[PDB]
Parts: structure tokens; C-alpha cells; sequence
RNA sequence: ACCCACUCCCGACCCGGGGAGGUAGUGACGAAAAAUAACAAUACAGGACUCUUUCGAGGCCCUGUAAUUGGAAUGAGUCCACUUUAAAUCCUUUAACGAGGAUCCAUUGGAGGGCAAGUCUGGUGCCAGCAGCCGCGGUAAUUCCAGCUCCAAUAGCGUAUAUUAAAGUUGCUGCAGUUAAAAAGCUCGUAGUUGGAUCUCUCUCGGCCGAAGCGUUUACUUUGAAAAAAUUAGAGUGUUCAAAGCAGGCCGCCUGGAUACCGCAGCUAGGAAUAAUGGAAUAGGACCGCGGUUCUAUUUUGUUGGUUUUCGGAACUGAGGCCAUGAUUAAGAGGGACGGCCGGGGGCAUUCGUAUUGCGCCGCUAGAGGUGAAAUUCUUGGACCGGCGCAAGACGGACCAGAGCGAAAGCAUUUGCCAAGAAUGUUUUCAUUAAUCAAGAACGAAAGUCGGAGGUUCGAAGACGAUCAGAUACCGUCGUAGUUCCGACCAUAAACGAUGCCGACCGGCGAUGCGGCGGCGUUAUUCCCAUGACCCGCCGGGCAGCUUCCGGGAAACCAAAGUCUUUGGGUUCCGGGGGGAGUAUGGUUGCAAAGCUGAAACUUAAAGGAAUUGACGGAAGGGCACCACC
């Protein structure tokens, strides 16, 4: 305590911290790319998605709504953008 | 606080510092507001257009890449609710109370529900008359609040 | 707590006064209830007619009579009871003779020994009890 | 709800410094907040300060030195003519060889030494010594 | 009472009149000045100062019994004369007289504490009395009645009453509400109060200025003007000083009769931080030019005359160009969406569980019940007990926790339906929509009141039996209203965290409930990802706990009851010594019971809160003794 550096925060203590309580507030979410296990062409999809995101070049189910991250389907592999 | 419960939550998103469109983001404004037009000919509200652009077609806030508001598009072609969303929700949540309590009438957390219901609807009538989106004769009537909704 | 907004002057005002309305000597003189019941009707001093010679008891803790004086006031006719102070003073005070009669110190408050007395003799037939009893005045017949 | 935020600045860098603590964060700031911090630097009671720009309102790292006694706020803010100034600082402050009175005049944001030098008087925001 | 002499007024008026006014009289309302002695010599209690060795000396300086001396100085009085004045009086000026107890004699209140000054003497003896308060007095009274002495102010000083300061005990500055008096039972809500970042003067007229607008309007701040005198502050000025007055000073002159202040509102001109307010989002936009539509004032023009245009002015306007054409941010503010959950939250229906009571049958039966002991009470017209069934109502044990939910009262068998809800998640959405709340509303334990239905258990009242000196009680038997459900009233609780709500900051630690985010490794499984059950952390909102020299507090204690004389984040309620009294009265609500609002007379020096020692206890633990026991 006492001296320590507001100003300077360590980034593991930074991610440690609740998202509006940092120094800039940066959201926990991102978006990740997600192919289907047949589907040759990738779909962007949110990481916390409230919706049942269908692939737009199939039928097949992307991703299932839950209480914070969105579950993927078995065999549908993601990578994280940016 | 909550405005109407004794909880005292600290649940928001946290929109981040860049408000530079994404480079992988390969949609233009033009096709944004296409695809709002027609998720509006469907039948969405602004916020579930938001939802969906966001969950699916990867536009992060539909502001930051056309320069502009969802509700502000939608008024500006034409094609926008009568009375605001939210009100609309507040009236149906109303209406849908009312129409348990009818048939349930020793129900009294149902009465006080209700209540608190309609002072939301109140305060919202009553600022969105200040801002003139209501016209000044417009009020809040249990009868015609089906007719409403 | 307290309002503090620059434009709350007549809440402060308003509670100051219905407040200053619960405390006692405000309320006292404010009220004209006080006025009314006063022997006295607020003089300082009142003029009356020796009714009669009464010995009051000393409260439990010390045993005494204090000797007093019935009197009936001339301006408004109530009936008081005064203490004559001195000792021997009661042998200058006859029946029904004019007697000046003050407060007694405490603002109609009963005073030390003597219960439910307010008031003392000050004049008898128009000389001073201190007078008599130092010598300097004797009784006019 | 948070109003005059001047108030929460100024109870958390005075809570700050009766812990003995060498920096305090503040939040949220505003130009009113800068101007007062600034009228305390010069006269050697904070130190230097350093704003974060969070795009929705900024927040400012504090440096402290021990000389800050009380920082506090008067609310409301009210109007102090130059009659009057002797009277509040006989109020406010501990004694006549230190500690300052700020004030919002025409003039902008400043102690009451130099409110004095200018001849203007305005409106109280708030003291320290 | 005297007078129009002064200040002024009236009249036809230089002339008359004026109880206006002036002058005396009374006058301790109150304010200013100011006597009641000073000195010398003695003699000393004497003292300091001084040398000496103690005396002494030290005769320098001071004080006092000085009923010791001594002359000096005076005005209080008496009183001529002036002076004063309209006439006088007073004061001032001056003759004469006028002081040793200088008797030419200071009083009013006190002497335990508060509060300055006698536990000296005599008298009284809880009497008389004193004592604002605490108290003093019952035979040795520091308190009464007196003598002596002493002290406070002093030509004044006591007393009663109003009022101010003391009173931060009305609190704007600046008080309090856990336990001392105090936060509404809970929530909603109009008015009120308060409210998050953000935005760095010119075109025309008149002689480069004077003019004109208008920059949205202010609030605020500074200036200027206008603002009775007296009073207040204050400059000058020796009234003999002073309170006063506005006078006065120099040898005819010289010089005053200032200045400040005067809320608020109203005028005035600068400043633009702060704080409100507006300016384009049906473009009901700005600027340039255009074009139109209409009406109209005058140019025409030595003149006349003639004359409709032109020009000028407007309103109504339609196409254009141009604006980098116009929307700040999305609050660790707030609504509203969306997702997976979660919970004794609520309503309707349904289901189950024993138990209790009663009934039918069967068995053996003489007791069974109750209590400290009994009795009242049911019992061979089978009580109690055991077994098999039936029914009626009530209630949801153990699981059940310093766990959860609800605004609070409150909420626990299964299942279904119905509408709700917090938290978490979120790069959704709106964009200040908010906080607290007179008025006005919803809910509100139990008890109680009107109707129905039902009435198992328990049970106010009541009838008995016990106990007791007595028992209208505590214990026991029976038992009405009630207890249960529905529909209307009632709106009160120690409705309690005896602690308003919103927001910020200020220490640690381990747990726990819900949601989310990670991570080895065990389990459901046997293999697949799962997803559940554990385990190790993180974040957020909760019920709490321990700890701490955070800091507070009278302390108990409190991480809020902290960030308070270093006193101001917003806002509601509410207290002001104890009783009378939540009483009387009026109003209002209620069928009623009662609820809400709510005094005064009068009485009283304490009542009260925390904490410390003892004493006590029919509280719990130990220890000891043949004046205990074994
Ligand atoms: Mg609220
Ligand atoms: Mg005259
Ligand atoms: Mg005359
Ligand atoms: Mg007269
Ligand atoms: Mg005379
Ligand atoms: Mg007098
Ligand atoms: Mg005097
Ligand atoms: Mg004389
Ligand atoms: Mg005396
Ligand atoms: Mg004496
Ligand atoms: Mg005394
Ligand atoms: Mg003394
Ligand atoms: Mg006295
Ligand atoms: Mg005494
Ligand atoms: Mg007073
Ligand atoms: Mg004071
Ligand atoms: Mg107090
Ligand atoms: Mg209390
Ligand atoms: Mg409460
Ligand atoms: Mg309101
Ligand atoms: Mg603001
Ligand atoms: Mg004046
Ligand atoms: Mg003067
Ligand atoms: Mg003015
Ligand atoms: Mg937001
Ligand atoms: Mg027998
Ligand atoms: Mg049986
Ligand atoms: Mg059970
Ligand atoms: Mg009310
Ligand atoms: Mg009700
Ligand atoms: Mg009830
Ligand atoms: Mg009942
Ligand atoms: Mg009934
Ligand atoms: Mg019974
Ligand atoms: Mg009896
Ligand atoms: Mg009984
Ligand atoms: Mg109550
Ligand atoms: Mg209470
Ligand atoms: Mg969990
Ligand atoms: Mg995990
Ligand atoms: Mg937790
Ligand atoms: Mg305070
Ligand atoms: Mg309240
Ligand atoms: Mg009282
Ligand atoms: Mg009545
Ligand atoms: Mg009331
Ligand atoms: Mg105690």
C-alpha cells in the first residue's frame, strides 16, 4: 500500500480487475472466426452471442446461447480475430 | 441502485476506448443499413437488430461503422415504431399483469407489481412528452392499454 | 440530515418556527396562555387585601412554618398567597390591610422551602417591611 | 445519486492524505477539478497530476506531498462579494499567514489573495490549507 | 407658574397675536464631571536599604495604632455686588464669614461553595429563621438573631418583572435521533429541493471615430447614478476636562460646518468562470445569387402638366449553387431489450404424510387421567392398552443452517398452470429519462368487528378441583368466543438492526448463497466431447462472521454509529429537563373496539444513559471445617 503506481498498472492485475473498474475500461468479450466441420467458408460470431447463429451457407447450428459465453457446436473449431 | 427494487447491481457492457471500424470488418454502411432495413421489415425491434448484427453479421455498434443510430436510421427512411420501444415493452409488461390479476384477484404481489409498473410508464410518458416524441394529450389508460400494444 | 440547497430558505424558516413552537419558554411567552393565568397579568408587582394569617409547612427535608399572608389582589380579584420574609415581620401585618406583594425570584416558580408560594410582601399599609423591621418606620394609625 | 463531483475529488484526495498515502486517483474529473487542482499546485500543497482520457470522462492520478492539512468543498456555491471575503476566509481558514479560499469569478478560478488583486468576487467553491 | 426676549407661524401687518415654542418649578428615568481630606514633625508595629559579629548599626526610603503634636489649603454652606435674563433663577466672577472628633460624622449589600471577605464571641436549639441553587439550624450554628472585624461597588446600592448575552439549550453559520427525548410499519408517488462529462461584435449613417442594432435571456460579480435630516461610524475644534456642541482662530482679517454607511427591489456600464436557457433532425435550415406573385412610397419633370413604367420598399414565393450541409459522449447514472440460470417470493388447482379426535368391529381386561401430592374427570351400559378399517378438521416434523426469497408484514409435502422478480452475462437499445419526497395511494403480524361455511386440536370468558392466612392466579378437569376457509371492516406491535434513502472515499482474513470467467487432478463413467459432483483461484451483487491503535463515541460498542470546531455531497421524517399526557377539547376515519391530529392550567430538581466498586440473590461453578458431614 501507500506507494503504489496508479498511474502504471501491471497488465496481469489489469486483466485481474472487473472490466469497469480499469484504468480504461476494455471489454472481456471478442469475436472469433468459426468453422463448421463440413462448411469450407468461416462465420464471424460473437463470444457472449445471445442468438442461435446459423451457418449461412448451411443448416448446420454454430453456436448455442448460454448465461455468459456462447457454447460452440462439437467439431466447430474458432479462432480468435485481431 | 435499481430504480424500482432494493438491488444495487453493477451489470453493463463496456464499450472499448478505439472507435475505429475493425480491418476484418469487410461490410460497408451502406450494406449495414440495408441489412437494418430488412431486419426491420421482419419485425425487430432496434435492440434486437443490434443483437443480431452483433451475434452474427460481426459489426460491433452499428454507430461506429455508418456514422449514426439504429433508431435515428430507421426514423430517417421512414419505417420506425409509433411510440418508443421501451414504452411499448413497459405497456405490454402492464397489460400483460393486468390480464393475470382479472382472474387472480387475491393475488396482492401481482397489485404491487403493477404499480411499480405503471410508475415506470408514468416517468416515461412523461419525459418523452417533455422531449415532444408523444403529443401532449397523450395518457396512459388501463382500457386502452391492450389497444395499445 | 439538514437541507442545504440555495433555494431552500422557506424550509429552514418554516421548520425553524414550527420548531421554536416545542420549546418551553418560547412556547411560555408566546402562547398568551401564561399571561392569562398570571396572578399578576405580567406587572411586576401587584396591590392586595390581607384575607388572612396562614402557616405553611417546610418541605419533608427541613421542618419549619412559614408564616404567609392570604391575599386578594384589587386589579382582577384573584387570591394569592405571599410570604412575609423577615422573622417577627408577621406581627406588622394586621387583617385586611393593603399590602404591595412581588414575585418571589424564580418566574412564578415555587422557591426553596416553601411550597406553592411565588409571591412576597414588600409593602404593608403603604411602608416598607424593610423599614419597619430595621426600625426607620413605624405602623401609621 | 453522484452530484458535485468536486466534492467526491476533494473528499478523496483529503481521505488519501490523512492515510499517508503518495497517490490518490480521482473520479470522474472535469474542467472545474483541473482548475481547482491547478490553483493548488501553485501554492506547493498537491504536486503533479496526470489525466487519463477515458472516452466517456477522465479520471486523474494524484501525486501527493504531506503539506495538504484539509481540502474540502462548500456547498452550495455561494455568491461572496468582496465585503464579505474577510468574513468567510475568518471562517474557513486556520489563520491569516496561510491557507487560501478558492473562488469562481469573471476572472476564472483562483484563491482570494489574488480575487483581491483582481477586485473581483464570485462565487465559493471550496478551501484548502 | 412667567413670557412672546429666542425659533418660527398667522394676519390687512416693520407695529397685533401665538399654553406652537421659550423660561423657571417638580424630577436618584438615564448620561457626563466630581468632594468627604493633604502635608510636616514626632513616636514607633514597623518594614525594606545599610555596615557590623549577635545586639547593634543602619537617622535612604516607604506603611500605620497614632482620641501624639503642628500650622498650611480649600469648598459645601451663609452672603454684598456684578454678570446672566423679556424679568429673574442657576452656573461662571468676586467682597466678608466659613474645618480637627475637620461630629461639615457614606451608604447599600454580604462574609460555607458558586463568589471577595471570620469553623471569632454571645443568644436560639429542625424553633425562630436564613437559603436565587446546593444547603444551614435537632446544646460546641464558618449560614439564623446580634457585637466586633472583614470586602464589593460607592453617591449610590439591593429587590420584583420584561428582554439580550451566556444558549452550539432552536443550531444559516452550528445541535441532536442504537442504548440518554428522538427514523414514519413498508413501498409508490404530485408539488418542493437537488441533479454526471462535454462546446477556446459587425453592416450601414454623420464628423479613424461618434452612431445603429443584438450577442438568447438572465442570475452572479465590479462600477456609476439616484437615494431626508437626526441616530451610528468618523474628520476638525482644549465645553477648564467629559457627556455634549458646531463651533471657532489671528493681529478688520482667517477658517469650518467633512467623509463613510444606507439590505431588498428598481435604473447603469464592464467581466463571462460558475449556474440555468435556447439556437438545423417532418429541414416549419444558414448564406449567395436567381427568378417569380402582389401591393405600395416616391424618380421622372423651370415649371406646369402628362404619364405608366423604372427605381425603392415590402409580403407571398419556385427552381439553383454553396455549407467538410446540420445529431458531443454513451456515466463503475438510469430505463428498456436479449441469454442461461436462481430462489420456503405470490395466486389458482392438485397430491401426499403421519399424528389428534371420534366411530364400527375384534382380544384381554380393572383401572385409566392427571400432580410436587392429590382431587375434579372417564370406567364390568368394558374405560385405558393391542389389532383392523372409516370419517373430520388442523398442521407440513426430522432435512432446516447466524442458509434463501419478498417493500414490509411474511414465506417450507408432490405436481401442473399463471403472471412476476433480483443478481450475473452483454462491443444490444434509448439518451439524463435521475435522487429524496407535502398532497394523494397500494400492502400491512396477532388480537378484534359484521356476514356465510366448518368446527380436530388448543383455548380469553365461565363452571369446578387443588395450593395458600387469603388466590377472583400460577398447577389440574371441562369448556364459550376464538383458533380454520370465503367475503367486507380494523391499520395497530419491542411492526427492532430499538440504527431513513441515494452517492463517493477509507484496513485486512477466512468462509457462505447466486451468476459468470479460468486451472492440474479425481468421480457419473467404463471410449468420445460433454454437462453434472468435488478440488484450486478470479470477478460482481448479497446474508453475515472474525480481526484491527481507520477514525469515531460518555462509554457499551461501531468498518460504520468513520471520513465533525481541520465544523457544508443530495434529500425526507423527527427531538428539545421530568410529570400532567398521547390526557382534555375540537376535527376527521370507523358498525364497534378504536385510529390519526393533539393542548393548557398545575407540579417538580432532578428523571435518565453507559461504565466502576461493594452489598445482596430463591443464578451457575469451585474450595474448606469433627464449633460440618461420613
Ligand atoms: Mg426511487
Ligand atoms: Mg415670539
Ligand atoms: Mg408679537
Ligand atoms: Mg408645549
Ligand atoms: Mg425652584
Ligand atoms: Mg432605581
Ligand atoms: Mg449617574
Ligand atoms: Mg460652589
Ligand atoms: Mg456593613
Ligand atoms: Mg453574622
Ligand atoms: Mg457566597
Ligand atoms: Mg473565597
Ligand atoms: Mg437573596
Ligand atoms: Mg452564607
Ligand atoms: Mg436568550
Ligand atoms: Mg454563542
Ligand atoms: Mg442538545
Ligand atoms: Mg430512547
Ligand atoms: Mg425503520
Ligand atoms: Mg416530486
Ligand atoms: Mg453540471
Ligand atoms: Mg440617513
Ligand atoms: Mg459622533
Ligand atoms: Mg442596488
Ligand atoms: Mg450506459
Ligand atoms: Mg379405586
Ligand atoms: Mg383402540
Ligand atoms: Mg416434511
Ligand atoms: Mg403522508
Ligand atoms: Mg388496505
Ligand atoms: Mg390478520
Ligand atoms: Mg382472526
Ligand atoms: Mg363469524
Ligand atoms: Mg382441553
Ligand atoms: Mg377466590
Ligand atoms: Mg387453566
Ligand atoms: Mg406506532
Ligand atoms: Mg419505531
Ligand atoms: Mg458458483
Ligand atoms: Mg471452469
Ligand atoms: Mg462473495
Ligand atoms: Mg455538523
Ligand atoms: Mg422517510
Ligand atoms: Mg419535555
Ligand atoms: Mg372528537
Ligand atoms: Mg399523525
Ligand atoms: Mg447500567
Amino acid at each position: 500500500p501507500l506507494a503504489k503506481d496508479l498511474l502504471h498498472p501491471s497488465p496481469e492485475e489489469e486483466k485481474r480487475k472487473h472490466k469497469k473498474k480499469r484504468l480504461v475500461q476494455s471489454p472481456n468479450s471478442y469475436f472469433m472466426d468459426v468453422k463448421c466441420p463440413g462448411c469450407y467458408k468461416i462465420t464471424t460470431v460473437f463470444s457472449h452471442a445471445q442468438t442461435v447463429v446459423l451457418c449461412v451457407g448451411c443448416s448446420t447450428v454454430l453456436c448455442q446461447p448460454t448465461g455468459g459465453k456462447a457454447r460452440l457446436t462439437e467439431g466447430c473449431s474458432f479462432r480468435r480475430k485481431q | 441502485g435499481r430504480m424500482h427494487a432494493p438491488g444495487k447491481g453493477l451489470s453493463q457492457s463496456a464499450l472499448p476506448y478505439r472507435r475505429s471500424v475493425p480491418t476484418w470488418l469487410k461490410l460497408t454502411s451502406d450494406d449495414v443499413k440495408e441489412q437494418i432495413y430488412k431486419l426491420a421489415k421482419k419485425g425487430l425491434t432496434p435492440s434486437q437488430i443490434g443483437v443480431i448484427l452483433r451475434d452474427s453479421h460481426g459489426v460491433a455498434q452499428v454507430r461506429f461503422v455508418t456514422g449514426n443510430k439504429i433508431l435515428r436510421i430507421l426514423k430517417s427512411k421512414g419505417l420506425a415504431p409509433d411510440l418508443p420501444e421501451d414504452l411499448y415493452h413497459l405497456i405490454k409488461k402492464a397489460v400483460a399483469v393486468r390480464k393475470h390479476l382479472e382472474r387472480n384477484r387475491k393475488d396482492k404481489d401481482a397489485k404491487f407489481r403493477l404499480i411499480l409498473i405503471e410508475s415506470r410508464i408514468h416517468r416515461l410518458a412523461r419525459y418523452y412528452k417533455t422531449k415532444r416524441v408523444l403529443p401532449p394529450n397523450w395518457k396512459y389508460e388501463s382500457s386502452t392499454a391492450s389497444a395499445l400494444v | 440530515g439538514k437541507c442545504r440547497g440555495l433555494r431552500t430558505a422557506r424550509k429552514l424558516r418554516s421548520h425553524r418556527r414550527d420548531q421554536k413552537w416545542h420549546d418551553k419558554q418560547y412556547k411560555k411567552a408566546h402562547l398568551g396562555t401564561a399571561l392569562k393565568a398570571n396572578p399578576f397579568g405580567g406587572a411586576s408587582h401587584a396591590k392586595g387585601i390581607v384575607l388572612e394569617k396562614v402557616g405553611v409547612e417546610a418541605k419533608q427535608p427541613n421542618s419549619a412554618i412559614r408564616k404567609c399572608v392570604r391575599v386578594q389582589l384589587i386589579k382582577n380579584g384573584k387570591k394569592i398567597t405571599a410570604f412575609v420574609p423577615n422573622d417577627g415581620c408577621l406581627n406588622f401585618i394586621e387583617e385586611n390591610d393593603e399590602v404591595l406583594v412581588a414575585g418571589f425570584g424564580r418566574k412564578g416558580h415555587a422557591v426553596g422551602d416553601i411550597p406553592g408560594v411565588r409571591f412576597k410582601v414588600v409593602k404593608v399599609a403603604n411602608v416598607s417591611l424593610l423599614a419597619l423591621y430595621k426600625g426607620k418606620k413605624e405602623r401609621p394609625r | 445519486v453522484r452530484m458535485n463531483v468536486l466534492a467526491d475529488a476533494l473528499k478523496s484526495i483529503n481521505n488519501a492524505e490523512k492515510r499517508g498515502k503518495r497517490q490518490v486517483l480521482i473520479r470522474p474529473c472535469s474542467k472545474v477539478i483541473v482548475r481547482f487542482l491547478t490553483v493548488m499546485m501553485k501554492h506547493g500543497y498537491i504536486g503533479e497530476f496526470e489525466i487519463i482520457d477515458d472516452h466517456r470522462a477522465g479520471k486523474i492520478v494524484v501525486n501527493l506531498t504531506g503539506r495538504l492539512n484539509k481540502c474540502g468543498v462548500i456547498s452550495p456555491r455561494f455568491d461572496v462579494q468582496l465585503k464579505d471575503l474577510e468574513k468567510w476566509q475568518n471562517n474557513l481558514l486556520p489563520s491569516r499567514q496561510f491557507g487560501f479560499i478558492v473562488l469562481t469569478t469573471s476572472a476564472g478560478i483562483m484563491d482570494h489573495e489574488e480575487a483581491r488583486r483582481k477586485h473581483t468576487g464570485g462565487k465559493i467553491l471550496g478551501f484548502f490549507f
